[PDB]
């Protein structure tokens, strides 16, 4: 009871209170002050969990621990020791997110008299000189001036007034690295690769222009909040601490750091010609914001409508556009490279629940960006392009599928394949699979119909009269009729063992039984997937080749080359159910007969939804085996303290079944990879011979589908990185492809 | 021209749901 | 440790309906539902097929299986559905998004289920639909028209 | 419906 107390009095000061924050502050520190003695481990543990947890009220927690100290110098030193040891297994765990929020918490500590600022600026030094550390990756450097240049907008000014010498050599040592990095990742992570009318600069840059601009502004920002400011009076004269010399543990090959990240900008001061004017994008208290309201999101991502009001109830020291904020913090986190930190469905249902709070203002703010984002879809990525349909698609189904389409009538006289009307395309199709086609149709201007998607109906090769001078179209009835008539696998094989192969594998015999098999069961998916069930052993038996299996998925597709949503499913059954395996698929996708239908989102989400089957079934196998291994070690330590042969017998079978596991993984990413590669390389040869312009739409979209493949898949590929660049990746390669692998290689180097 | 469309939308299924 | 205001997680609790058919004790059924992989979904329209039921749900993650919910002896949808994920991880968030979501202009309520057992798909309601099907009275064209006792 | 997704 008494530390879910303490628990609670901690994490309650700052949020709706009848009380101002300084006379909360006051009393909490006089409550802790009086459990001191008593609790004073689960206090010095509480205040690092809410320093390391809750940065969003970083500045708060600070002044606590700045009046703490007024009152017990021992208990300040104490708390220090025990962050600078938090900071220190924070780093040699890999979790540099925590580590960078600790030291924002010290660096703002410095501001509260707490710890000296000579200590800090020589803790600063260290960080820096870690920038001139040998053969190390260049991402380690990067944070630990990240970290520096980020906790820079709470405590430079002191640290300036007190040791401007050593500021200034600490700055002419940041500048000099600044000058001499790697921007080869930049392009990889732009959400938009077009100059105006904002950049997307990456994220060091963006800081270090916004770290020159407060210094020129002699280290003024008019936002955050400082509590402490108040009670000046009580804390000049409190002891200040200094941090023991602080050294950044060595690299390790196992070390793992955060990859470089790129700003997203999409808003502008002229924007808002009314409400207050925006902090410009080079100005610090702008990222001061964005921080904050990350920060808000990822530590409220659960609770929807709690994450909501607390966005809209975020304080600052000047009134701001807040509504803009939120809406472009939350489609940078949606349009987030490599992934966004949660399920995109999450921002989605938080934007529906801050529309519904303030139905007066947001809806028009959120407008106005969808309008935005839409004007400048000439460059957006490929990969946010998807996102921005798929959430666009359910809001609209979450509004009644209402928009002022007229208002896009310029997309109805441009290339059908432009990145306009093709996102107008796919919105209406995904609207579709949530509708019927009749409903899309009756809500969209007449003059749209060229866009509005098919009728989604079984096409049968062998329904119309025009049919009977088919190839097995006598088979074909016979089998409908036997379907009709519940017959079984073995009267199927005696139907079926009288087809004429064209020439242990029949094109033709697949061909009619699948024809037949879905036509018979194309009125819901409940009957495709009893139909495919139940004739499991027949389908098995005739795919045995993996022509086989490609021949089955070719039919598929003829059958229901107008319901994508059909085919996504069927293919995700035959893969769950061994049917078809996913290097078939794969191989599939690049086929020529969905080269019409390449560039289009359910080819591609049909690609991801095969590569994250693959990787769970991976994971899952992984799992089994590290169990039976964990009990093979417990039970023949509980012995020591028959079976064991039979035990070890199966972990090596389960191990035997990981090594074939990972090595169909490997297959599949290595023949993905190999037929972009195939694809790109025909392409640009073909290209450079009719001397045509090379960046087209097909191939931006090939070159960023490519893109978004290793981003998403990067925590796996960092396996195959050798092989990869040894066969794949070479120096021979065209420079325009691997440019890709390039970029990704520096992602995390 | 702000577009206030789902302003509108919102105000159809309050209305609805107040009526419900 | 962590803090346990973060913790909480008002959208993955149990619900207060158990089932009135079940073949147990409530405890044994509340430890199913905390490891479960099922959601019934209701408040959904006779005429809204499972594609789009597929389509909405389908954004939590992968589905494993759909079974509609068939009136008793009229063999048509009732509005009411269950839906089985692959892993809790998805169904865990499918109730933290999808809850209270739109759906053909219906607002769809999903909750735990103690899985899925023949005869389970259709409705309980005497007259062959939903029991609150037959206690409602306020018209509803998603649903049929007006509450079985109406008529 | 057999259990026959094994992968
Ligand atoms: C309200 N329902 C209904 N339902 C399931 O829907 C099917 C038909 O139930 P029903 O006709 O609504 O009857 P009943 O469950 O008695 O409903 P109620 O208790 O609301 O009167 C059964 O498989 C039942 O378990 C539910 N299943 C779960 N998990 N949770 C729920 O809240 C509900």
């Amino acid at each position: 009871e008494t530390e879910d107390h303490l628990e609670s009095l901690i994490c309650k000061v700052g949020e709706k209170s009848a009380c101002s924050l300084e006379s909360n502050l006051e009393g909490l520190a006089g409550v802790l002050e009086a459990d001191l003695p008593n609790y004073k481990s689960k206090i010095l543990r509480l205040l690092c969990t809410v320093a390391r947890l809750l940065p969003e009220k970083l500045t708060i927690y600070t002044t606590l621990v700045g009046l703490l100290n007024a009152r017990n110098y021992n208990f300040g030193g104490e708390f220090v020791e025990a962050m600078i040891r938090q900071l220190k297994e924070s780093l040699k765990a890999n979790n540099y997110n925590e580590a960078v929020y600790l030291v924002r918490f010290l660096s703002d500590l410095v501001n509260c008299h707490v710890i000296a600022a000579p200590s800090m600026v020589a803790m600063f030094e260290n960080f820096v000189s870690v920038t001139q550390e040998e053969d190390v990756p260049q991402v380690r450097r990067d944070w630990y001036v990240y970290a520096f240049l980020s906790s820079l907008p709470w405590v430079g000014k002191e640290l300036y007034e007190k040791k401007d010498a050593e500021m200034d050599r600490i700055f002419a040592n940041t500048e000099s690295y600044l000058k001499r990095r790697q921007k080869t990742h930049v392009p990889m992570l732009q959400v938009w690769t077009a100059d105006k009318p904002h950049p997307q600069e990456e994220y060091l840059d963006c800081l270090w222009a916004q770290i020159q601009k407060l210094k020129k502004d002699r280290w003024q920002e008019r936002h955050i909040l400082r509590p402490y400011l108040a009670f000046d009076s009580i804390l000049c004269e409190a002891l200040q601490h200094n941090l023991p010399p602080f050294t950044p543990p060595p690299h390790t090959e196992d070390s793992v750091y955060p990859m470089p990240r790129v700003i997203f900008r999409m808003f502008d001061y002229t924007d808002d010609p009314e409400g207050p004017v925006m902090p410009g994008s080079h100005s610090v208290e702008r990222f001061v914001i964005e921080e904050n309201l990350h920060c808000i999101i990822k530590s409220h991502w659960k609770e929807r409508k709690t994450c909501a009001a607390q966005l809209v109830s975020y304080p600052g020291k000047n009134k701001i556009p807040l509504n803009y904020h939120i809406v472009e913090v939350i489609f940078a986190e949606l349009f987030q490279l490599p992934a966004p930190p949660h399920i995109d469905v999450m921002y989605t249902t938080l934007l529906i629940e801050l529309c519904k709070l303030q139905p007066g203002s947001l809806p028009q703010v959120l407008a106005q960006a969808t309008e935005m984002l839409y004007m400048r879809l000439d460059t957006m990525n490929t990969t946010c392009v998807d996102r921005f349909i798929n959430w666009f698609s359910h809001h609209l189904s979450n509004f009644q599928f209402r928009w002022s389409w007229e208002d896009w009538s310029d997309c109805l006289s441009q290339d059908p394949e432009s990145p306009k009307p093709k996102f107008v395309r796919e919105v209406l199709e995904k609207c579709m699979r949530l509708s019927y086609h009749q409903r899309i149709l009756d809500i969209v201007p007449p003059t749209f119909s060229a866009l509005c998607p098919a009728n989604p109906t079984c096409i049968y090769k062998y329904g119309d009269e025009s049919s009977n001078s088919l190839p097995g179209h006598s088979v074909a009835l016979c089998l409908a009729v036997a379907f009709k008539s519940k017959a079984t696998n073995d009267e199927i094989f005696s139907i079926l063992k009288d087809v004429p192969n064209p020439n242990s594998f029949n094109p033709l015999k697949i061909e009619v039984f699948v024809q037949t098999l879905l036509h018979l069961a194309a009125k819901s998916f409940s009957h495709s997937f009893s139909a495919l069930a139940k004739f499991h052993e027949v389908f098995k038996t005739l795919a045995e080749s993996d022509e086989g299996k490609l021949h089955v998925l070719r039919v598929m597709f003829e059958v229901w080359r107008n319901h994508p949503q059909m085919i996504a499913v069927l293919v995700d059954k035959m893969i769950r159910t061994q049917i078809v395996d996913c290097a078939a698929v794969a191989n599939w996708i690049f086929s020529s007969e969905l080269s019409r239908d390449f560039t289009r989102l359910f080819v591609w989400e049909i690609l991801h939804s095969t590569i994250r089957k693959m990787n769970k079934h991976v994971l899952k196998i992984q799992k089994e085996l590290e169990e039976a291994k964990e009990k093979l070690a417990r039970q023949h330590k509980r012995r020591s303290d028959r079976k064991d042969g039979v035990l070890e017998e199966q972990i090596e079978r389960l191990q035997e079944k990981v090594e074939s596991a990972q090595s169909e993984q490997k297959n599949l990413f290595l023949v993905i990879f190999q037929r972009f590669i195939m694809i790109l390389t025909e392409h640009l040869v073909r290209c450079e011979t009719d001397g045509t312009s090379v960046l087209t739409p097909w191939y931006k979209n090939c070159i960023e589908r490519l893109q978004q493949i290793f981003l998403q898949h990067h925590q796996i590929i960092q396996q195959y990185m050798v092989t990869l660049e040894n066969l794949l990746f070479t120096a021979e390669l065209d420079p325009h492809i691997l440019a890709v692998f390039q970029q990704f290689c520096a992602l995390q180097a | 021209k702000i577009n206030n469309i789902w302003g509108a939308v919102l105000q159809e299924q309050n209305q609805d749901a107040v009526a419900t | 440790g962590l803090l346990k205001a973060l913790r909480s997680d008002s959208y993955v609790e149990l619900s207060q309906y158990r089932d009135q058919h079940f073949r147990g004790d409530n405890e044994e059924q509340e430890k199913l539902l905390k490891k479960s992989c099922t959601l019934y979904v209701g408040n959904l329209s006779f005429y809204t097929t499972e594609e789009q039921i597929y389509e909405l749900f389908s954004k939590s993650g992968d589905i494993k299986k759909i079974i509609m919910g068939l009136d008793k002896m009229k063999k048509t949808a009732c509005g009411f559905c269950f839906v089985e994920y692959y892993s809790r991880a998805d169904a865990e968030n499918a109730m933290r998004y999808i809850n209270g979501t739109r759906l053909d202009d219906r607002i769809i309520r999903t909750d735990w289920d103690a899985g899925f057992k023949e005869g389970r798909q259709y409705g309980r309601g005497r007259s062959g639909g939903q029991v609150r099907d037959e206690y409602r009275q306020d018209y509803d064209a998603g649903r049929g028209g007006y509450g079985k006792l109406a008529q």
